[PDB]
C-alpha cells in the first residue's frame, strides 16, 4: 500500500525500488496573446526516476515535440510517464528490474499500473510523504541538459555525487530532501548558501559542491535555518 | 399456463415466485403455484421463517420439463425436482386445482415487467453461468461466489459469469494503453461482444441475470457483475445506437422494480454518478436517468 512515516527504512533495504515523480513532465509559459488572450508554450520537461538506496537518477527528457497535434496535455503527460517508466524497466536486465515503484502523486497510479501489467509482481504504490522532488530543475546541471535538449533523450547522474562513500543512504536521501526542500522554499537562498564559498567547487561529473563532513554540518544547518525562517516570513510567526 | 407443485409445505418460509412475495405458515395446505406465463424463465425463491439467513431458489423454464417442490428434511431445504412421468404429473396437479390448494400466478394484462427485466434471459446461458448439468434448473443462494471472487472457493457451487477487468491485458491493447483505459470500447465490441458473447442479445442476458441475482438473493458477486456490465458500456465511446437504446430501457426496469429500501445496498454510488454525469452515454440513458433522478436522488 501506500508508504509513509511508519515504514520509511523500507526505501533503503535491498529491494530494488524506484521513485517516480511527473511534476516537470509538461511545463509551459503562460503569456497575452496579440488580441490579449491567453495562451501557453510549453518548454521542455523530464521525468524523475530514482533509485533511494544507489542514487541513480534515471532523468529522461522529455521534448516539446512531443506534445505537438495532441489534445488535454495534462492527461497525456501521465501517460507518457508511465509509458516512459514502462520502457526503462523493459530495457532492464531482469536482475536490475525494481521489485516496488513508487509514484509521488496518486494520479500516476493507474496510468503506471495499466503500462505495467506485463509485470504483475512490480508493486505500483503511492506514498503520504510530501517529497520535494518538482525542486530538481533548481539543480543548475539537470535543469541545463533539460532546456538544451532538441530531441527526446535520457541522461544518467548519481545524485547523491561521492556522498555514499561517507555516509548511509538513510543519511544521503534526508541530505537530498533537505537541499530539495530548500530551494523549493527560497532557491535564491539555498543557491547562495551552496554556493557563495568559491573555494568550495562543483566537480564536473558531480552535482552538488565538494564539502567535507563538517562542512555538510554547517550547510545542512544553514538550510534548516532557511526553511524555518521562510516558514515565519509565510506564517508571520 | 404451468404449474409448480408442492409436496407440502412443512416449515413456514416466505415464497418467491418472479417480482412477486407470499407468506406461508408450517403445515399450512399450500400445494404450490399455478398459472406460470409459459415463454419466459422463472425463479422460485424461499426465505425461511427461522432463519432469514440464506435465501435460495431456483431458475427454471417449464417448457424444458415437469418440475415439483418437496421439503427435504436431512438437508433442511425446499428442493426443486423433476417428474419424468408425465402422465402421473398432470393426474397429481389436477388434484390440487380441484382442491383449489395452489395460490395463483397474478399476471395482471396491462404489466410487462417480468417481460422487461428477462427479455434477453435464456434457460441454455442461465446453466453454462450455473454449472449443475444434471438438472433442467439452476440453484442459485445469497452466498454463493463468482468465478472472479474466487480469483480475489468451491468451483463446483459459483456463478460463471464472464470475467470483467478493466486493468487487465484482455481489456488493454499494448500500444494504445491510455486510449483503451480511457475508452473502452476494443474490450466491448472487439473482446467480449464479437469475441466471447458473439451479439448484444448473450450479453444482455448476462446482465439481466446477474442483476436478478443480486435482487432477490442479496447475491454481492452478482450484484459486481451487473454494475461492471453497466460501467463497461457507459465507459465506451463507440457503441451500437440500438444497444444504447435497449440498455436505457433495461435499466430503466431494473430500477423500477428495485425495492426502495434495499437501493442502499444494490446500487453503486460511483458507478452510477459516473454513468449518467461523467461518462460517454451521459446523455444517452435518458429514461433510466429520469427514473433514477427521481427515485434515488440521494444516490446521486
Ligand atoms: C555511472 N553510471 C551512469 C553514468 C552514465 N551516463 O553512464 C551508473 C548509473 C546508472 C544508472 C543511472 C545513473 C547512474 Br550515475
Ligand atoms: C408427492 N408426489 C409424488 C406422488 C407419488 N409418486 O406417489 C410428488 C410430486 C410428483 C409429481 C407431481 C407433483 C408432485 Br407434488
Ligand atoms: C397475490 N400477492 C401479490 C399479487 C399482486 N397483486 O401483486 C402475493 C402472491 C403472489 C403470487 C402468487 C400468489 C400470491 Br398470494
Amino acid at each position: 500500500g501506500a508508504m509513509n512515516s511508519s515504514n520509511y527504512a523500507e526505501l533503503f533495504n535491498n529491494d530494488i525500488k524506484l521513485f517516480v515523480d511527473d511534476t516537470n513532465v509538461y511545463r509551459v509559459t503562460v503569456h497575452k496573446t496579440f488580441e490579449g488572450n491567453v495562451a501557453t508554450k510549453a518548454i521542455n520537461g523530464c521525468i524523475f526516476t530514482l533509485n533511494p538506496k544507489t542514487g541513480h537518477l534515471f532523468l529522461k527528457i522529455i521534448h516539446t515535440s512531443v506534445w505537438a497535434g495532441q489534445k488535454r496535455l495534462s492527461q497525456l503527460a501521465k501517460w507518457k510517464t508511465a509509458e516512459e517508466v514502462s520502457a526503462l524497466v523493459r530495457s532492464l536486465p531482469k536482475e536490475e528490474q525494481p521489485k516496488q515503484i513508487i509514484v509521488t502523486r496518486k494520479a500516476m497510479l493507474d496510468p503506471l499500473e495499466v503500462h505495467m501489467l506485463d509485470f504483475p509482481n512490480i508493486a505500483i504504490r503511492p506514498t503520504e510523504l510530501r517529497l520535494p522532488f518538482s525542486a530538481a530543475m533548481s539543480i543548475d546541471k539537470l535543469s541545463d541538459v533539460v532546456m538544451k535538449a532538441t530531441e527526446p533523450q535520457m541522461v544518467l547522474f548519481n545524485i547523491y555525487d561521492d556522498w555514499l562513500d561517507r555516509i548511509s543512504s538513510y543519511t544521503a536521501f534526508s541530505r537530498l530532501t533537505l537541499l530539495l526542500r530548500a530551494l523549493k522554499t527560497n532557491e535564491e537562498s539555498a543557491k547562495m548558501i551552496l554556493l557563495s564559498d568559491p573555494t568550495i567547487t562543483i566537480k564536473s561529473y558531480h552535482l552538488w559542491p565538494s564539502f567535507t563532513d563538517e562542512q555538510w554540518i554547517t550547510i545542512e544547518s544553514q538550510m534548516r535555518d532557511l526553511i524555518l525562517t521562510e516558514y515565519g516570513r509565510k506564517y508571520n510567526v | 399456463m404451468n404449474t409448480v407443485p408442492f409436496t407440502s409445505a412443512p416449515i413456514e418460509v416466505t415464497i418467491g415466485i418472479d417480482q412477486y412475495s407470499f407468506n406461508v405458515k408450517e403445515n399450512q395446505p399450500f400445494h404450490g403455484i399455478k398459472d406460470i406465463p409459459i415463454g419466459h424463465v422463472h425463479v422460485i425463491h424461499f426465505q425461511h421463517a427461522d432463519n432469514s439467513s440464506m435465501r435460495y431458489g431456483y431458475w427454471f423454464d417449464c417448457r424444458m420439463g415437469n418440475f415439483y417442490i418437496q421439503y427435504d428434511p436431512k438437508d433442511g431445504l425446499y428442493k426443486m425436482m423433476e417428474e419424468r412421468d408425465g402422465a402421473k404429473f398432470e393426474n397429481i396437479v389436477h388434484n390440487f386445482k380441484e382442491r383449489q390448494m395452489m395460490v395463483s400466478y397474478p399476471k395482471i394484462d396491462e404489466d410487462d415487467t417480468w417481460y422487461n427485466l428477462t427479455e434477453f434471459v435464456q434457460m441454455d446461458k442461465i446453466r453454462k453461468i450455473v454449472r449443475k448439468d444434471e438438472n433442467q434448473f439452476s440453484y442459485v443462494d445469497s452466498s454463493m461466489t463468482t468465478v472472479q471472487e474466487n480469483e480475489l472457493s468451491d468451483p463446483a457451487h459459483s456463478l460463471n459469469y464472464t470475467v470483467i477487468n478493466f486493468k487487465s491485458r484482455e481489456a488493454i491493447r499494448p500500444g494504445h494503453e491510455m486510449e483503451d483505459f480511457l475508452d473502452k470500447s476494443y474490450y466491448l465490441n472487439t473482446v467480449m461482444l464479437q469475441g466471447i458473447f458473439k451479439n448484444s442479445s448473450n450479453y444482455f442476458g448476462e446482465l439481466q441475470f446477474a442483476f436478478l441475482n443480486a435482487m432477490f438473493f442479496g447475491n454481492y458477486g452478482s450484484s459486481l457483475q451487473w454494475h461492471a456490465m453497466i460501467e463497461l458500456i457507459c465507459s465506451s465511446a463507440t457503441v451500437p445506437k440500438h444497444m444504447l437504446d435497449k440498455l436505457d430501457e433495461i435499466l430503466y426496469y431494473q430500477i423500477k422494480t428495485l425495492p426502495e429500501q434495499y437501493s442502499d445496498i444494490l446500487l453503486n454510488e460511483r458507478v452510477w454518478n459516473i454513468c449518467l454525469y461523467s461518462s460517454f452515454q451521459k446523455n444517452s440513458l435518458h429514461n433510466t436517468e429520469k427514473i433514477m433522478e427521481n427515485k434515488y436522488p440521494e444516490l446521486l
